[PDB]
DNA sequence: ACCCGGGATAA
DNA sequence: TGTTTATCCCGGGT
RNA sequence: UCCACCAAAGUUAUCGCUUUGGUCAAUUAAUGCAGAGCAACAUCCAGCAAACA
């Protein structure tokens, strides 16, 4: 079960870590497609990917390492790999899954729960729960906004494996 | 060696330099108005002299020196030396002379300052000749045809026949046969007879008609004679002596009503137009230089303009043979640049012998050339349990064609689609002088607007073509945003989304500004917009965030980028020839894969009776592109291998009628009788386990492969499809 | 006076 | 159907 | 003058037919593709609103 730790900066103040727990074993492509692209060893990767999109209550969102606004990402396999599976469900806050734009559409992009979402079962891949800074997740939260606006500029300062 | 020429296609986005962009919108843009009245003009000159009298020998004037001298008439120089003027030159500018002041007051032009204009009209007249033969080549002989067939009252006497065999109570077999023999025979008769310059037995034609028979034939000269015993010929190999009988084939043709032709080619379309652009003109009019360009500076002159290390500029061709000559074609947005290798200074399958067709065991692929799917094509070792089919549409290749003609009818403003309404209604292939002068008149005074909006990928643009237009951004189901109907990226992470409820309309005007600022950043949007307005969008993308819900900086950012809805037709054009090749290539891939490199292509003729000559099939383009790629292709009859069975021969009918799908033909005739579905009039089909169903193509190929297995063992064609 | 356009012609 | 490149004279400006 | 493509079934080698599953760069973008070599472009015009069975 790879453990991956992000160190966030927003307006270059750094504000905490944040620690996710994958499901290799349930979820062996996209655990590795994101332990991959957190590393960076291909060549890409979040490093420096901007939360362009935070909805509090909702969720927060990132990935995007070539346009910095949604419109951007590639992951490891390519453009596009199918969805792999939906044995992981969003019952609880905290839980990490591929941002898609519909059916067998996962790329790069991800997202970070902060509240249950049954009504995203069966339509988005989990692979993975926060297991620490869950904190610095809520303070991340509260700077954004309900139309997806952050009130400041918040990105990934640094990714790695533990 | 023989010389040859191949051609490269590139936008000038990539190709040309900034700094030498804006004078060559300038030249183009004015290229393409003198050129455009260097035909007008030159019609209006025919038909003050015709109309006045018919005798003028206006033959002479068909030449590339007198369109080369109307071309000059239309430029305002300095006075040169009249005294190295030649006497043909003398004539043409006073003919010229005589009527350009008419011509002008009527078309409310004004004589366009151009120095050093001599150099481009020897290469945009040189076309302009080509016009007038090709376009004659190309009509005259068939609409000859017409004309005879309207002189017989063929349809007329048709018709007549069906009424009077109809009240007999004749079968389909008994009227073709009593039509194709006793209307048609006689037909035959007067049109061998009017190619042999021969009168018509007489009888056959009324007096009314006679008469025009004789009036044609009083156009050529009393001694000579078509060659090789064929008019239709004789035009192609002589086009200079049918000038004045195509002139007057199409004075009759506009009397009996024929369908219009135009006799004098005109530049009617309000793009520009493509235009070469020579190291000459270059150096004169691109580069603005006021002294000689040699061929030794020719390369310099040229890379000062364009980058030389390009891809497309560098030599191509097998031992790369073929370099750039510093010659190239443009319209302002796409360029041709052409390459040569030499200095710029002055059968059917039926036929084959079995050496050759039993070569092709397994080989052949039986392809139905349909009149609504392009090509049917089945391998000869394909099985009814193991179906080995490809299908090739016309609807895929001219996807393209449609989206854009879509695009252009819905983005039209009001004003272009009013001007063009207004325009469309005055006849313009009529040869008539009074409606080609009202045609004139409409032409310049639509001419303002038309080809300012035509002209908006170069020219400036100052008309408000959406007055109070408001635009709002929005998401099709595939995520993919649209500004109104601008393609601005797909947002490839935006299906993730709460239940909306929309509690504020602060919210939707956040998102609004999010796609706004995702729009801005787009390579292809950014370059539309001057410093100005981007600034000015900026600041009104400021001032939304504090005051949300306003709709009036909304409304102010939708005015200003209203710019954006202007189509870049020449672009347009650009990715149509794109798609064409594409195409081309995909339908080449997919013979290659679906059938392998093995694949031999048998082709089909028509679905109409057996003909004997030349009949001009569409189908004969296609074949040219098919052997380029390196299949084997041959030809095999068709007239006759849809009327029977394959299964037993027997007869084959069409016995389903369903609602006509073709829009403009459904009022007149709701339901019709389908094509491409066909039955056996045999019942005992039901025995083998109703009547054997049969697809058009399929029975086609079906046939072509039982005709192509008849000849591999007999060497003869079946004797029930002969 | 002496050189620089710009049109016209020609292969 | 087509894919240009030189030479000559004189009117004007310095 | 509207209609992107592939496959299973009604269905028998079944249609501008019907019910499903799969395919996508969407485009007012780019000269196109392969994986450094190849590729005819432009004016007029026939396209179809049928000019010759
Ligand atoms: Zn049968």
């Amino acid at each position: 079960m790879s453990q991956v730790y992000f160190d966030v900066e927003a307006d270059g103040q750094p504000i905490g870590r944040v620690v996710f727990k994958l499901y290799n074993d349930i979820v062996p492509k996209t655990a590795e497609n994101f332990r991959a692209l957190c590393t960076g060893e291909k060549g890409f990767g979040y490093a420096g990917s901007p939360f362009h999109r935070v909805i509090p209550d909702f969720m927060l969102q990132g990935g995007d390492f070539t346009a910095g606004n949604g419109t951007g990402g590639k992951s490891i396999y390519g453009g596009k790999f199918p969805d792999e599976n939906f044995k992981k469900h969003h019952d609880r806050p905290g839980l990490l899954s591929m941002a898609n734009a519909g059916p067998n559409t996962n790329g790069s992009q991800f997202f970070i729960t902060t509240v249950p979402c049954p009504w995203l079962d069966g339509k988005h891949v989990v692979f993975g729960e926060v297991v620490d800074g869950y904190d610095i997740v809520k303070k991340v939260e509260s700077l954004g906004s309900p139309s997806g606006a952050t009130k400041a500029r918040i990105v990934v300062a640094k990714s790695g494996e533990l | 060696p023989s010389k040859r020429v191949i051609t490269i296609k590139t936008t000038i986005k990539g190709i040309w330099k900034y700094d030498y962009r804006q004078p060559l919108y300038d030249l183009v843009h004015t290229t393409n108005l003198l050129v455009t009245h260097t035909y007008a003009f030159t019609k209006y000159i025919f038909l003050k002299e015709l109309a006045t009298d018919e005798n003028f020998a206006f033959n002479e004037l068909i030449t590339k020196d007198f369109f080369v001298e109307v071309f000059l008439s239309l430029v305002s120089a300095k006075a040169g030396n009249s005294e190295r003027l030649k006497d043909t030159t003398k004539r043409y500018r006073s003919l010229i002379g005589k009527h350009k002041d008419a011509y002008f007051e009527d078309a409310k032009y004004t004589p366009i300052s151009l120095a050093y204009a001599q150099q481009i009209a020897l290469y945009e007249c040189a076309k302009v000749q080509t016009a007038y033969f090709n376009n004659m080549k190309a009509h005259f002989g068939n609409r000859l045809r017409a004309l005879i067939n309207k002189l017989f009252k063929k349809k007329e006497k048709v018709e007549s026949l069906t009424k009077e065999m109809e009240a007999n109570n004749f079968s389909i077999k008994e009227i073709k046969q009593a039509i194709r023999k006793n209307v048609y025979q006689p037909c035959n008769q007067v049109k061998l007879a009017i190619t042999k310059k021969n009168m018509p037995e007489s009888g056959l034609l009324d007096d009314k008609s006679v008469t025009q028979l004789n009036e044609f034939f009083s156009m050529y000269a009393v001694d000579y004679t078509f060659q090789k015993e064929s008019i239709f010929y004789d035009v192609v190999a002589n086009p200079e002596k049918h000038f004045k009988a195509f002139y007057k084939l199409a004075q009759l043709s506009e009397a009996y009503e024929v369908k219009p032709f135009a006799c004098f080619p005109l530049r009617r379309t309000f793009i520009p137009c493509y235009m070469t652009v020579d190291s000459k003109i270059l150096n004169y009019h691109i580069l603005k230089n006021k002294k000689v360009l040699k061929m030794d500076e020719k390369f310099n002159a040229w890379g000062r303009v364009v980058n030389l290390e390009r891809k497309a500029f560098k030599s191509q061709g097998c031992k790369k043979t073929l370099h750039f000559q510093g010659t190239l074609e443009t319209d302002g947005v796409g360029v041709s640049i052409l390459k040569q290798n030499t200095d710029t200074n002055r059968k059917y399958i039926e036929k084959l012998e079995d050496a050759e067709l039993k070569q092709t065991l397994g080989k052949c692929v039986l392809m139905d050339p349909g009149r609504r799917d392009l090509l049917y094509c089945m391998k000869e070792t394909s099985r009814a349990d193991k179906k080995e089919i490809m299908i090739f549409t016309k609807n895929d290749r001219s996807k393209c064609s449609r989206h854009f003609r879509r695009l252009r009818k819905l983005l039209q403003p009001s004003q272009i689609r009013e001007a063009e309404t207004y325009l469309s209604g005055f006849a313009t292939k009529s040869v008539n002088m009074e409606k080609f002068v009202e045609y004139i008149q409409a032409r310049a005074s639509v001419k303002d607007i038309l080809y300012e909006y035509y002209g908006n990928e170069t020219a400036k643009s100052i008309t408000e073509f959406y007055p109070e237009s408001q635009f709002d951004f929005k998401v099709d189901q595939k995520c993919n945003l649209y500004y109104e109907n601008l393609f601005v990226a797909k947002i490839r992470g935006f299906y993730p989304q709460p239940e909306h409820e929309p509690n504020d309309i602060t919210l939707k005007s956040h998102m609004y500004h999010t796609y706004l600022q995702i729009m801005l950043n787009q390579k292809h949007i950014s370059e539309r917009l001057n410093s100005e307005k981007r600034r000015k969008i900026e600041d009104l993308a400021k001032a939304i965030l504090e005051q949300p819900h306003e709709s009036g900086h909304k409304t102010t950012i939708s005015s200003l980028l209203g710019k954006l809805r202007l189509l870049p037709f020449r672009k347009m054009k650009f990715s149509t020839k794109l798609f064409s090749d594409n195409n081309d290539r995909k339908l080449v891939k997919n013979i290659k894969k679906k059938f392998g490199a093995d694949a031999v292509l048998v082709l089909g003729n028509w679905s109409a009776p057996n003909t004997k000559y030349q009949d001009p099939t569409r189908n004969k383009g296609l074949r040219r592109m098919l052997k380029k790629n390196g299949f084997p292709l041959y030809l095999i009859d068709e007239f006759r291998t849809s009327s029977f069975c394959p299964k037993c021969e027997s007869d084959l009918e069409k016995f389903k009628v369903i609602p006509n799908p073709r829009p403009h033909n459904q009022e007149k005739q709701p339901k019709v009788l389908c094509h491409g579905l066909l039955r056996c009039k045999n019942m005992s089909c039901l025995e083998q386990q109703n009547q054997r169903l049969w697809n058009r193509d399929q029975a086609a190929v079906l046939n072509f492969r039982k005709i192509l297995n008849c000849l591999r063992e007999t060497k003869q064609r079946p004797p029930l499809f002969s």
